[PDB]
């Protein structure tokens, strides 16, 4: 709804249900949902066309190592899972397998000068490394 | 002082794992009676075959399967190796990282090659009774070191057969203590710090440590002798010009002076006793003190120590009466009781053992009385087991 013009940029017309009957009773506004959904359908694509959701997700999956008809479907448990398990039988284990932070009190106030932004962008992974912790690692008990 | 043919080892050491090693006193030696559960069968061994193919991760349940391995591979080198953490054979069974070494025995070496700073008499491979007169008077120290101020009354001693002398103590609970402690007792005993960098290794401060004292006073007893009847080290120029290096200069010549009108090596020391009554070692006091003269004394007959293998608990050494290939020799017993009596050259080889056994147990030859000092500190552990 509001993506139709923050990327996208352009008008969304959409109609309720009381209106169907007056549609029904028209040849130019029904006609006009019609190519309203062409270009719904459109703009759908410009999506991809812009974002590049294909290639990236394809390579991600090409790097992921799982099903990419269950990629786009949503999911963080298989392109993790079915990644890591690569590397961990070629060192010859066996997994388990399937069955069924710090606020720091923003201190509202206006501010004049200019103000910066630090992202810690990779910040979990970096301290991973950084110190070095892995499953077999630990006296985990 | 090494070994001469390879030839023999293999029918030696055959022979010698078969009936020529206390597998009863040792087994016994090690698992204390069995006072303690999973004790033994972690006390771990390394093993040591042809081309030195030293392996850790050895050890075996009781003393007859023991036996009957180290027959089946008669193993060259033998290290004795502290209690790890857990299963050593099976090491890799926990998860990594949880495999340590907890307790150990408390391990002690000197060598030969310490001395060498004016060690003139033999080489780094031979050796002649002038050399063994440290061997016999710096244990003596050591010993008794640990015989009136360290509450410890388990303590063995031997000599390893080419350059140096173990001590594996297993004190009640210092097999027990923290490396920090190791360190502790390792800088306690580090008086004389010298190797063949520095020259006034020994800035002894003012005020003396009564150890110092029981010190010196076994110095004045067992030095000078060596010094000047075996060695006279007053002999020319060379061995002199490594010492004078080390000394004040306002008398430094008045010391070559008695160095080159000489028929002895005696009223020269003595004129420097004389010079040092008058020299002054502090300007401020009246306290004219042997600090240099016996530095220089002692600094020619000290242990020096080792500052990595009596703290570590990685370094394994080797087994009570384990040959050494290259020397024949194998681990002589060696106690205050033998220091009066001790020569180097007489005590057997490997090959002399196996010619005096080559003519039922070691209950006929020298091996009883070598090993009377053995069963002697175990008779001591049946004493100290309650
Ligand atoms: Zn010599």
């Amino acid at each position: 709804s509001e993506l139709v013009q923050q990327i996208l940029k352009t008008e969304r017309v959409v109609i309720p249900m009381e209106n169907i009957q007056n549609m029904y009773s028209e040849s130019s506004q029904l006609l006009y949902l019609l190519e309203h959904t062409w270009k719904d359908a459109k703009f759908i694509l410009q999506i991809m066309c812009e974002l590049n959701v294909l290639p990236l997700a394809l390579q991600i999956t090409n790097i992921a190592g799982n099903i990419m008809s269950r990629t786009l479907m949503g999911g963080r448990s298989e392109r993790n899972e079915f990644l890591l398990l690569h590397a961990f039988y070629e060192n010859n284990y066996i997994v388990p397998d399937k069955q069924i932070g710090l606020v720091l009190d923003p201190k509202v106030g206006f501010y004049d000068k200019f103000i910066l932004l630090l992202d810690f962008n990779s910040l979990y992974p970096s301290i991973i490394q950084e110190f070095n912790i892995c499953f077999t690692t630990v006296q985990r008990v | 002082m090494e070994t001469f043919d390879p030839t023999e080892l293999p029918e030696l050491l055959k022979l010698y794992y078969r009936r020529l090693f206390p597998y009863s006193q040792y087994y016994r030696w090690l698992n204390y009676g069995g006072v303690i559960k999973n004790y033994f069968q972690h006390r771990e061994f390394s093993f040591t075959l042809k081309d030195d193919i030293y392996i850790r991760y050895q050890s075996f349940n009781n003393q007859s399967d023991l036996e009957k391995e180290m027959q089946k591979m008669n193993p060259y080198k033998i290290d004795i190796g502290a209690v790890y953490s857990h299963r050593p054979n099976q090491h890799n069974t926990v998860k990594l990282g949880a495999f340590q070494a907890q307790e150990k025995e408390l391990v002690f070496d000197i060598d030969m090659t310490d001395y060498d700073d004016v060690r003139r008499c033999c080489s780094s491979a031979d050796i002649c009774p002038k050399c063994w007169t440290l061997m016999t008077m710096a244990i003596r120290i050591i010993d008794r070191a640990l015989k009136e101020d360290f509450g410890f009354k388990h303590r063995l001693w031997v000599y390893s057969g080419r350059r140096g002398v173990h001590c594996w103590v297993c004190d009640e609970s210092v097999r027990k203590l923290s490396s920090a402690v190791r360190s502790g007792i390792v800088e306690y005993l580090s008086l004389v710090k010298g190797g063949q960098d520095v020259k006034k290794k020994v800035h002894l401060s003012e005020k003396i440590h009564p150890f110092i004292r029981k010190s010196i006073n076994i110095i004045k007893k067992y030095f000078e002798e060596y010094a000047l009847v075996n060695q006279d080290i007053l002999e020319n120029k060379e061995s002199w010009d490594k010492i004078l290096a080390l000394v004040p200069e306002t008398i430094h010549d008045e010391l070559q002076q008695s160095f080159q009108k000489s028929h002895n090596s005696l009223q020269r020391w003595e004129h420097l006793k004389k010079v040092a009554s008058r020299y002054q070692n502090n300007i401020k006091n009246d306290k004219y003190g042997p600090w240099l003269e016996w530095e220089i004394m002692l600094q020619y007959c000290f242990p020096r120590l080792d500052i990595n293998v009596s703290k570590g608990i990685n370094h394994l050494l080797k087994s009570p009466f384990s040959v050494h290939p290259k020397t024949g020799r194998i681990s002589v017993p060696i106690d205050l009781q033998k220091v009066d009596q001790f020569d180097p050259f007489t005590v057997p080889t490997i090959s002399f053992i196996c010619r005096e056994l080559d003519a039922r147990d070691y209950k006929k030859t020298s091996l009883a009385p070598y090993v009377k000092v053995f069963e002697h500190f175990l008779e001591n552990l049946d004493k100290s087991r309650k």
